[PDB]
Formats: structure tokens, C-alpha cells, sequence
């Protein structure tokens, strides 16, 4: 249960059965309850927004792994 | 005036370089995970083979 | 006893397990050195990209 | 050799002798080889860029301390 | 024009957030140096 705490999206991928099992049934079962120069600037700001959104997605998945490890621990 | 737009370009280039460095560090972590798994399987096979061939089989 | 005629199976098993656990720590120090490694201090080779 | 690994740029100053000794000669000897609302927005973006430049410099210096620790270790 | 006004407030909030973050980082580095002095 310590190995499934440090899983990241750059190494592993969460299977759909551990999606649907360790997040809905058992946490409710174990009482958890949860002009040209201006054009390049828009490209840079869009790249910054895409990078921060990808960072938030990876942080959400690693928090999901931490919650799965907490449920298996309990 | 132009300095702010060049600064946003610098921020974008810095974040791209940091992303590529993080990719290289993830590759270094993944090759260590691969070496860890292959030696896990090798020592599991050697341990099971030793406890079979040296401990139970002659002593029965 | 300290009879050097034959060795017990349990002492042979203990020696076997001590040898392989020492080889396990000399493997795990290598994988800890491989893990904590950055591109600002080391360059990653080309043959390690295909094999490992 | 573990004290010199945790030396930050904010609390220590890298002397020139460790620059000339543990970075050039010994990494080759040991085969290492390395409008008042509008105007403040531009000043804020300039401040963000200068702070990221300073942060990159301090990160480079602390990685330089880590490399000095690695050379002494080998 | 109504869309333009909130972006400047966003940039000002980013500037104030990073300034407070740098002040907190300076205070925690000051605590680390106090620990170093007491240790020596
Ligand atoms: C314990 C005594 C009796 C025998 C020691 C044998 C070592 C000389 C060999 C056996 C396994 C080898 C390791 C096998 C795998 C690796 C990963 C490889 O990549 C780098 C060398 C290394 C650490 C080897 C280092 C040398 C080792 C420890």
C-alpha cells in the first residue's frame, strides 16, 4: 500500500476497475465521505495556460492515488 | 512596451525548458523502476528455487 | 558443535540468504544512484535509451 | 561531504578557490566532465520576469553546490 | 472594455501573491540561518 502511494501519471495509468471500485463503493462503505510581435504573445500565454492545466490534471491524479492508498490502508 | 512582450516570451521559453528537464528526470526514474522490477523477478525465482532444491527436497 | 566434517542445512541456508541480501543492498544502492540523477549533472547515453 | 550538499546561495557565498579547484581541474582528473492602472501591469510583468531570472540563478548555484559535493564524494 | 478591467486586477493579484511569497521565503531562510548560528 506504500507502493500505490507514489504512482504518477508519467509512469502508471489508472485502470477502470480501480477507478470504479476504490472511489465509489468502499469509501461509502468504510465511512470516508471524501502585429507580428503581438501574435507570438498570445501563443506564449496559451502555452502557459495549457501547461498549468496539465499540471493541475497531474496533481489531481496523484491526489487520486493518495486517496486510493488511504482507502486500502483503512 | 516591447519589454513586457519579450518578458512573456522569456517566461514561455523558461517553462518549456523546465518541462523538457522534467521529462528527462521522469525517464531517469522510469529506468530505475525497470531495473528494480527485473531484479525483483530474478531474485524471486532464485529464492523459490533455493528453498525448493536445498531445504525441502533432500530433507524429506 | 564446531565439527568441520559436514555443515548443517540450516546454516547453509542462512549463509545463502546473507549472501543474497548483501547482493540486494549492493543492487539497491545502484538503483538509488540511478534514480536521483538530473540532466544538469549527467548526460543520458544512447544505448540506455533502447535497452533499459 | 553532506554539509556541502545542503548549502544554499542565500546563506553561503561560493569562494573563488572552490571555483578554480573543484569545478575545472578535478572533474577532468576524475573523468567527470559535467493609464495609471495600465502602467503598473507592465511593471508587474517585468517584476515577475526579473524574479524568475533571479530564481534561475539561485537554482543554478545550488546545483553547483550539489556537483561540488558529488566531486568530493567520488 | 468590461472584459479588459478584470485582467489587470488578475495581474495585480499575481504580483501581490508573488511578493508575499518572496517575503515568506525570506523569513523562513532567516529562520534557517538562526538555526545555523545556534548550532555553531
Ligand atoms: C557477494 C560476492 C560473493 C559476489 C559479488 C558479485 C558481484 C561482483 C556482482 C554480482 C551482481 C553484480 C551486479 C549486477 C547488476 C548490476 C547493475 C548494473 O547496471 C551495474 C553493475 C551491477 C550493480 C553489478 C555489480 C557487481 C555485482 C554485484
Amino acid at each position: 500500500v506504500l507502493n500505490v502511494h507514489h504512482r504518477s501519471p508519467s509512469t502508471h495509468t489508472m485502470a477502470p476497475w480501480v477507478k470504479r471500485c476504490f472511489l465509489h463503493k468502499l469509501p461509502t462503505f468504510l465511512f470516508m465521505k471524501r502585429r507580428q510581435d503581438v501574435q507570438e504573445a498570445l501563443e506564449g500565454v496559451s502555452f502557459i495556460a495549457q501547461h498549468m492545466k496539465n499540471d493541475d490534471e497531474d496533481q489531481s491524479v496523484v491526489e487520486d492515488w493518495k486517496y486510493v492508498a488511504m482507502v486500502v490502508d483503512r | 512596451i516591447k519589454e513586457a512582450i519579450q518578458s512573456v516570451k522569456y517566461i514561455a521559453e523558461n517553462m518549456k525548458a523546465q518541462n523538457e528537464a522534467k521529462e528527462i528526470q521522469d525517464d531517469w526514474k522510469y529506468v530505475a523502476m525497470v531495473i528494480d522490477r527485473i531484479f525483483l523477478w530474478v531474485f524471486t525465482l532464485v529464492c523459490i528455487l533455493g528453498t525448493a532444491g536445498l531445504f525441502l527436497q533432500p530433507l524429506m | 558443535p564446531s565439527t568441520s566434517l559436514v555443515i548443517p542445512l540450516i546454516g547453509e541456508y542462512l549463509l545463502f540468504t546473507m549472501i543474497f541480501v548483501t547482493l540486494s543492498i549492493v543492487i539497491t544502492v545502484f538503483v538509488l544512484n540511478v534514480h536521483y540523477r538530473t540532466p544538469t549533472t549527467h548526460t543520458m547515453p544512447s544505448w540506455v535509451k533502447t535497452v533499459f
